[PDB]
């Protein structure tokens, strides 16, 4: 049976048909995997990945990703700000560098190496919920 | 968070793991989705996983990886996934824990396209799109 | 990197794993040192191991935990350290790259003391401390 | 066969009696593989562990460090500046936070916040090799 693809939750089932178009046409699963993603970090309104997501405690969104193809070369990001789309970041941790994992500074500072630019990653949605949770 | 796992039409596996984290986590903190034997985990010649839960437990267990290896050691996906929760469960009693407060859940699929997925607690979805269409499933 | 692992008299393991990393490698690197299924996994129920060579093969690997699971599986400290490294170099052969430029290594120690490691390439010497003496042993 | 404490490479043998000095008089595992690293990133001349250390290609002396127990409590903390002792500030990610890793800054506020001190990691004779490593 393939393909397939398998994702995590409700917003798996939009970010299901992006990666189908790549799938669909047999294109590289990888493709598929990140195109998948791509669309929920870009998405405002989900709020648990990407550009909508909730902040740490002092209030800077930072973002975690990683990813890894048929051939055992992966790539991750942690702890990253201003990038939104981190997944491709990691990507291109796997293919553009001798790493696997760049974190923090580092990770934002390879990725404006890489031509992604800085965005302001906390909606004022986000920054509103966490000035309420800031009181409680 | 989101992770996603395929196999295409070639028969190879590729996954990708994207979040933001725990909302108002300490700074600094990181999760499962970015640790490769955690978040996400895929051999080729086997299968691939991808988790959901809470961050803390999925790192502490190494539980893609656990799936994945117990595919390996023949068990089909949805096989997998059980038998790897049922190995957390037994962890968080050892540990003294309160499995209400715990939530660790894996999807997995197998290079035949067979897939399965499992999870300590109830309220998990997870999203299928083979040939028969796009559909939502419950552990 | 130093990584650590102890049987204590009450019967327990525990272990630590330590790092200022690559040398002149780019900021925010991280190798395998502070990664759970990778430089560092005890269960004490079975063993513990911790792992020696290039951050990112060990990563890629998830070597330490692959190492557990193998004494799981009925494997001395010795000969999971042993298959361990076997299928890292199998694997290494399907990405195409030559053996001489990766080094993974792992040594490894079970419940009842026993304890064992291996290595891709030679030049690894790991240190044992038991009731008869400290010494240095080569895998 | 117990107590018995292994480490990596041949600065593990020194590493290994300060362990011992812990497991010999039936001491907790957790204490002695503590107390066992420390000695090597408390060591200036072990310049691949703590203090001393060689740097990022930037110059900047990172350092990464996790432990777990009999239990399955696991602390880390990875690229972090200035604590000699990443294993104890692991230790206390642990055993304080309801997390599992901090990384980068985040790790040395912790830190600082747990009454670490700020030090510079970096031995003249590792800024020296650095700048020769930058010369070729």
């Amino acid at each position: 049976n393939k393909p397939i693809v398998l994702s995590t939750w409700n917003f798996g089932l939009h970010a299901n048909v992006e990666a189908w178009k790549v799938l669909s046409k047999g294109g590289k699963a990888l493709d598929a995997v990140e195109k998948g993603v791509r669309l929920v970090e870009d998405d405002p309104t989900e709020r648990s990945v990407g550009y909508g997501g909730r902040p740490d405690r002092d209030g800077r969104v930072t973002l975690d990703a990683c990813i890894m193809d048929e051939n055992y070369n992966i790539g991750s990001v942690a702890c990253m700000e201003h990038i939104k789309n981190p997944i491709s970041v990691a990507r291109a941790v796997m293919e553009k560098t001798p790493h696997v994992m760049l974190v923090g500074d580092g990770a934002l500072e390879f990725a404006l190496s890489q031509g992604f630019k800085k965005e302001n990653l906390l909606t004022a949605e986000s920054e509103k919920e966490w000035k309420e949770w800031l009181k409680t | 968070t989101i992770g996603m796992i395929a196999l295409d039409a070639q028969g190879n596996l590729s996954g990708a793991c994207t979040t933001s984290g725990m909302a108002y986590k300490m700074h600094g903190r990181v999760g499962d989705s970015p640790i490769i034997g955690a978040g996400l985990f895929v051999d080729n010649e086997i299968g691939a996983a991808t988790a959901t839960g809470h961050g803390e437990e999925v790192i502490r267990t190494v539980g893609t990886h656990l799936v994945v290896e117990l595919m390996n050691q023949g068990r089909t996906p949805q096989q997998a996934c059980k038998e790897a929760v049922e190995r957390i469960v037994k962890i968080v009693n050892r540990r003294g824990k309160n499995l209400k407060d715990i939530q660790v859940g894996f999807i997995a699929l197998n290079k035949k396209g067979e897939y399965g997925a499992y999870c300590i607690q109830d309220g998990f979805n997870f999203a299928v799109h083979d040939q028969k269409g796009n559909r939502l499933e419950t552990p």
